[PDB]
């Protein structure tokens, strides 16, 4: 007849999503010059299995960690990191080296002059980020990435899907219009926007920036996103997710300065930002995690993701094309099911081998 | 807890993109011994075909939380491996003699377990694990029983 | 190594408090197999039966040295019982085939063992793993004695 | 006839006692806006067997780890974190935030003015604890911890059963009397004690210290006991003790300042603290650690732990009674122990099975 | 993964002393199972001899990279162990039924294998774990063959 | 007839090389007064198996960790560590306590006036070594190690072999010639050498520097090496292989300071050390880690490490010979072997018990 038993699958070919609960994952790019460690230069193993389609349905206890524009991803924008050596010349302010990356985009308040959205919560223990300009800035060519806690945290989601804060600082010129008058600018302005990263990627570039009053920039610190999520459960810091989303695209190495000139009997402050350099990156992450490449939706109400003909991946490149969303993947641990024979559970082959022989006789 | 899949002959992607075709008739309801075994065979192999943990990747580790808690799932489920009693002609994976009550575990609580889902209406991993101790005792099934002696006799 | 026990039908409390007043006969002297049995399959079947390590609390963790000591105290032991040779009938634990010797091991270091103490006086695990080891070959044990193969015929 | 046989118990239903020579374990606490982490709000996942009575009879290699007021185990004491936030008034010095919480109690010199038993052994390396007070206190209502190296150590047990050294600051009032005369009061005043954490809950609570010397808050820093053992053996610090005994009671939280008048045309210094709010919290270990509650006695001579009619918990909370001691204790890993079959030992029922199916022809 | 070795009655540095003299013999060529058993016993008498972590040297580690590394390819090694196929006659170390081929692996790859190369000279351990994963199935080794039954009939 | 089958051998007597690309492992020195932990201060666990004779013969993926004077091992040299405190004496610049330990030499740059070859590349993380003297220097008799990350790392290593790099720091005496004419000395002088180790370690040891220019210690630092490889291949940093040089030979520990008086009308600075205390020290490995010391070659061309009547080790101490080299060395984890019976592969002895049945019969 038909016996069904319970069984054990240590090895499944499942996947599960990871999940903001899960500790930091390991995530291998393969440029050391500008991006820190790990470091990994190799291809795929292998490489011919890269892109294999396959539909998804799963379920999750905890959000995924997923990046894109669509509910429940986190959606990219570039992220500018400036470097700056004071000059003592009189009509410079500074020396710049600015490094533009696609990262974690934060929320807008779109009714508080096109800010930034910011939480005060759960702040971590860690350096806080520098608000002076060191002097001595030596290893100017050699950008150095420090972990530093910012003043707030910006928030990347704050819906039903979770809230994720990013106590990482966020860099912008604006202007120290505390003193002056109403006629003082406070909008801040970002230096590099998307295009800076994908049109004309051989082609010059340049920036701009003119004002009576002076530029100064911030949040500073050379360090990078590590998100977290504080509700409806609080998460350890993702800091690997950023490395995932700057290989996306070619990452833009600028120089320039800040000078000085006489308009109209009064101070006039020029920014001017140059850049003919970029740098293609490659970031990868090893079994047994994976990525799932495509058009990812996530329903918190039944707390389902699916998807239909994505791409099992393992690297991302400047390539990507971010029509598609990316959701973090793990191979799946041992599951329980049901499987049906055609004779009953035996623990050894003892009484086959005891037929056999009298059948032989 | 990180390898190089260079020598193997199916890497973790073509595994899971390979088996998802027949995952979903598994997801529909209870397949065959055969049918299963067919489907888990490719990810047992690459499971059990790896060399040596890659020490390029693993000595750059510097959060190591993560790697700790899946090697301590892993060592758990090792654990409770070593104690289930399994059929004799599967080694790919253990069927154990629990008998699958369909009135006790109603075929959704088996397919969001397989979806990877934890709330209410999943299947109560722990309590079948109880339950699988429980009645899978050496000395309850480790002797054939009557009705195969006289078979052979 | 962390767990909430919150589907199973006994915590660890519960198997600790009942299991004490049999432990008190089993720290006065040699016990049969069935009281053995029955006093630790409580605890067996709690620690074949937790789910997956709870990520709320493990996540948590900074100092992981105790966590890594305990997980390789685990998998020492784990590589330990897979070379065991246990007799059939019980699978809740492992009975050797090693003789116990009243006249090398007196009853006071089984006593001390038992309690959890490593002075001069307890039962020296090292010493007796390796005789176990050494005394329970394949090509000692596995095959029946003569005494049983004569009974069959 | 009777045969025995030694047999391994991989998951034996025994306790072991966790020692000094442990490294620090888990302890939850469910209010993460008082205590830092591990965070957990969940009741025992078992809450009907807690308490469940247990006679102990254990041994153990290195000293356990015991709180109360008994031989062998670290006797508890309430302990006064303050922060300082000075003022530009001048009639006033400082406004302060403290938190009296139940910790470990360090030895007292009897014939050294009622101060506190110190070493300088075995200095830890860490941020040392500050001197001054920093100007710039922002985010004052958030108490924020932080781990600091005291100028000295202090005992908290110096007998036969180890010496247990504790470098994290103990804060007490004083007065700075290098330079005065002999009428400078040379002891220590605690703001709080015992009963401020027990007695009249719900009623308002005040401190007056007066004194023509002003009032000085020392060792300064917002950090919790770190207690190791350095003698017969050197262990690990185990900075979740203070956790556990901290959920014992209610946390008391204390508002208040220094101010300065005139008496006698001399300076007259005033230090005011009130409290009407008192935090209760549930401390938290989880399998395989369990805790056992009652009259542990630890013989050191044979190294021994009794107790009758202990209890086993896993919680500490505010109803907890101090004339019970707390036992920090983790399931046993596997035994050996001889046990007594009716037949020899057997690999297989292979004889068994044959002799059943020649029984059956 | 830290062990002090007192009680035990050959330390490491003996067991690897007096194995080197085999090992010469066993680099050279195909030996026999009895030599190799011989030869391997006491490694295997001493790692399967060890009481506990030690505590006093465990507690002090401040990097636990190295020893999560080599925790995680011992749970992996023991991970493959656990689904090996062995002779039953063997005990001490695992005896697959994968035939050794000369012509797919020459005597080279094996002793630069022995040596610790894992050069493009080397035995590939992947692509053999594979074959003999391949080659172990229950249903396959489990039940003797005809000329065994034949013999016995 | 004859069978061979493939067997895993899960502890092998075998032995592999400690490499560059493996993680620090642990050296255990016996005295905490002198030298930081992890400490014990246990003899071997077998001291009768010390010293045992093996012929090795192995190959390797990654450059062997090997010490001493051969290559592919890293030389052995006296690093000198001082701590100078201030005086405040008009006479005197400072009072010194310098330690002499025997750890990884530099390479020297023969042509550039027989300094160190230095390398910028890959700076780790870390707080810079100190530039200045701190002040209030408390605790002077207790040597306090610090880790710091010098201005330059030195090269251990930069052949075939590949290529060795140490971001701690090196300190020595030296002037500071940069506004002085062409007559002050810049070449960089040892205080101590090897024989000051060695030889008449019971005798009174002084050792004067006097120059018309002051005396300058740097890098300063009390670090110890952390050398790294760089090329072929980038692995962790080894801070536990000076451990196991320090102990080859005595430590020195020096009290000295540096006096000024005249001479020609002219300041005349005079640096006096002087010792009588040498500390033996006993640093070990311990299982699955041993030492291969003896005749150690390595050839790089094959990745061959051989040696001819080499002993198995575990501890180092003072009577430690360097005309020998130590080449680290853990216990080899399972292997694949063919091996040879005289019959097929059998699952269990079932045929064997059913025929010896058969034949009882
Ligand atoms: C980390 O990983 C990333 C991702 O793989 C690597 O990025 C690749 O880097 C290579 C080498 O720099 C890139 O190849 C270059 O691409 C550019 C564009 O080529 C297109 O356009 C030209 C137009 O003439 C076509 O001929 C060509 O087919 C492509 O359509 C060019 O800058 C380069 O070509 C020129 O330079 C090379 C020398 O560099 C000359 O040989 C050529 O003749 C020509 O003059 C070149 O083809 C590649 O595109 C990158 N891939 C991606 C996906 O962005 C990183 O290199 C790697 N980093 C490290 C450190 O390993
Ligand atoms: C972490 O875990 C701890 C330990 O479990 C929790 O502490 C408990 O907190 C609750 C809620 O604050 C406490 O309950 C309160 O206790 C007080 C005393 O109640 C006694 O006295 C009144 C007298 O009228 C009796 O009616 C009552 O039966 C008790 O004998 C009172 O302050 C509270 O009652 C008043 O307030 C509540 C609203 O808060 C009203 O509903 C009531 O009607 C009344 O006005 C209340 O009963 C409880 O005692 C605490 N337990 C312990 C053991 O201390 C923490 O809350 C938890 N923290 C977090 C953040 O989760
Ligand atoms: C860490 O581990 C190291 C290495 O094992 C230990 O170092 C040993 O320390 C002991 C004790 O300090 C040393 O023993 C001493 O050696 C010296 C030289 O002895 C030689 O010369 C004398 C000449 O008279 C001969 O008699 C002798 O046989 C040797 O040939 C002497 O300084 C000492 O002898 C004098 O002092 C002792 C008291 O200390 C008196 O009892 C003696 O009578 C005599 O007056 C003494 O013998 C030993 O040599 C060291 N070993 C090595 C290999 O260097 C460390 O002690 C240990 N550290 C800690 C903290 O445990
Ligand atoms: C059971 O043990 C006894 C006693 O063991 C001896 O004493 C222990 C404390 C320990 O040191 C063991 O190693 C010792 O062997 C054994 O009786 C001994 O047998 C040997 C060998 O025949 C003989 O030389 C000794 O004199 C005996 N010692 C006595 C009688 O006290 C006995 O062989 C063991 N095995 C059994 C009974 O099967
Ligand atoms: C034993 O091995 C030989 C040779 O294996 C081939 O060469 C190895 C170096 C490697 O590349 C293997 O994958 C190759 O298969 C086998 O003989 C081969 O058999 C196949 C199939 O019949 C045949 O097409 C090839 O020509 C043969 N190659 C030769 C003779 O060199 C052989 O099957 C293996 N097994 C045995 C004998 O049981
Ligand atoms: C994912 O599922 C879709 C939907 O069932 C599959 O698309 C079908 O593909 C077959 C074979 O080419 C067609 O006959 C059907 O018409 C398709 N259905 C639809 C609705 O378009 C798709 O093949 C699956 N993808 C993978 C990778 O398994
Ligand atoms: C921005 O422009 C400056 C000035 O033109 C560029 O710096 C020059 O780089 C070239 C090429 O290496 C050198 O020959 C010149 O000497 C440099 N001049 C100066 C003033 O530095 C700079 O590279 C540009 N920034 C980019 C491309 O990112
Ligand atoms: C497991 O992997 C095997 C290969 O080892 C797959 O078998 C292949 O299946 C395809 C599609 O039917 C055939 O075209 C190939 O010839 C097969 N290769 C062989 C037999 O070597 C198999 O489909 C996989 N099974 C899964 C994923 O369930
Ligand atoms: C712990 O041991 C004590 C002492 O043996 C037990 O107390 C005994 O309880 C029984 C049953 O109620 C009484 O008949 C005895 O008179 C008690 N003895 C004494 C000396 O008072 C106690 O029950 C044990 N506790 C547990 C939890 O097992
Ligand atoms: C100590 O007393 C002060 C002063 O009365 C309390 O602060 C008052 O709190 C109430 C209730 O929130 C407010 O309405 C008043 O404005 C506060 N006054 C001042 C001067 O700040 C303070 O809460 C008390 N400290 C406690 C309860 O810990
Ligand atoms: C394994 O260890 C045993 C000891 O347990 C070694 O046996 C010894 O061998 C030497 C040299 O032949 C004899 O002199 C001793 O009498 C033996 N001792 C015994 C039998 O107790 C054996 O050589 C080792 N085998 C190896 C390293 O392969
Ligand atoms: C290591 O190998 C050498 C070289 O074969 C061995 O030295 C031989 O020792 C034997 C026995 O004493 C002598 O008969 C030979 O003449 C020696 N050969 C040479 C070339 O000198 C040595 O014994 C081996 N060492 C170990 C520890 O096994
Ligand atoms: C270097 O010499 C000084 C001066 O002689 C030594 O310091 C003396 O140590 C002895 C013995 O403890 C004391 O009695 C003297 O009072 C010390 N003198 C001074 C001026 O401090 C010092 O120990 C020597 N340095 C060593 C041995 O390392
Ligand atoms: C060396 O001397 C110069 C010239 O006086 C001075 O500027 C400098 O600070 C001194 N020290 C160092 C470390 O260069």
């Amino acid at each position: 007849a038909n016996y069904t038993y319970w069984a054990y699958v240590p090895f499944p070919p499942l996947i599960r999503a990871v999940t903001w609960m899960d500790n930091p994952i390991e995530v291998y790019v393969n440029d050391s010059v500008w991006v820190p460690g790990p470091i990994d230069d190799r291809c795929p193993a292998k490489p011919e299995e890269e892109g294999m389609m396959i539909n998804i349905s799963i379920g999750y206890r905890y959000p995924p960690i997923c990046l894109g524009r669509a509910p429940g991803c986190l959606m990219p924008a570039v992220q500018n990191w400036l470097v700056e050596v004071p000059t003592v010349s009189p009509i410079s302010r500074f020396t710049y080296h600015m490094v533009s990356g696609m990262s974690l985009r934060p929320r807008v308040n779109y009714l508080q002059d096109f800010s930034y959205q910011r939480s005060l919560k759960f702040r971590p223990k860690g350096k806080p980020c520098p608000k002076e300009i060191p002097k001595e800035s030596k290893n100017t060519e050699v950008l150095v990435w420090e972990e530093c806690v910012a003043n707030s945290a910006v928030i990347l989601q704050n819906n039903e899907f979770g809230t994720i804060i990013d106590w990482a600082p966020r860099g912008q010129f604006y202007h120290n219009c505390s003193g002056q008058t109403q006629s003082c600018p406070s909008a801040q302005v970002s230096p590099a926007v998307d295009s800076d990263l994908t049109e004309s990627l051989d082609k010059h570039k340049h920036k701009k920036l003119q004002s009576f009053y002076p530029w100064e920039w911030g949040e500073k610190g050379i360090s990078t996103p590590r998100p977290k999520i504080i509700s409806p459960v609080s998460g350890p810091e993702h800091p690997e997710l950023w490395r995932l989303t700057v290989a996306s695209h070619h990452i833009r190495i600028w120089s320039g300065n800040q000078t000085l000139e006489t308009r109209d009997r009064k101070p006039f402050y020029t920014v001017d930002l140059n850049s003919s350099l970029t740098v293609p990156l490659q970031s990868c992450v090893k079994p047994p995690y994976m990525l799932v490449v495509g058009n990812i939706v996530i329903k918190p109400d039944s707390q389902t993701i699916t998807c239909e003909n994505c791409r099992l991946l393992t690297c991302i490149d400047s390539t990507f094309n971010w029509q598609h969303r990316i959701l973090l993947v793990r191979a799946r641990e041992g599951v329980w099911i049901p499987v049906s024979m055609d004779r009953p559970w035996e623990a050894s082959p003892s009484i086959h081998i005891l037929t056999e022989v009298l059948k032989g006789v | 807890f990180i390898f190089t899949l260079i020598a193997v002959i199916m890497g973790l992607i073509a595994v899971t993109a390979t088996a998802a075709v027949a995952g979903v008739a598994l997801h529909s309801s209870v397949q065959s011994v055969n049918f299963v075994n067919d489907w888990q065979k490719n990810s047992t192999r690459l499971w059990n075909s790896q060399s040596s943990i890659d020490q390029k990747l693993a000595n750059q580790i510097n959060d190591l939380r993560q790697t700790v808690i899946w090697m301590g799932d892993r060592l758990m489920s090792l654990e409770h491996r070593f104690q289930l009693q399994c059929d004799w002609n599967t080694s790919d994976f253990c069927i154990t003699p629990q008998i699958y009550n369909e009135s006790e575990h109603h075929w959704d609580m088996v397919r969001r377990h397989l979806q990877g889902r934890e709330d209410n209406l999943t299947l109560d991993i722990s309590k079948l694990k109880e339950q699988i101790f429980e009645a899978s005792k050496a000395h309850l099934n480790l002797v054939p029983g009557t009705e195969a002696i006289a078979g052979v006799a």
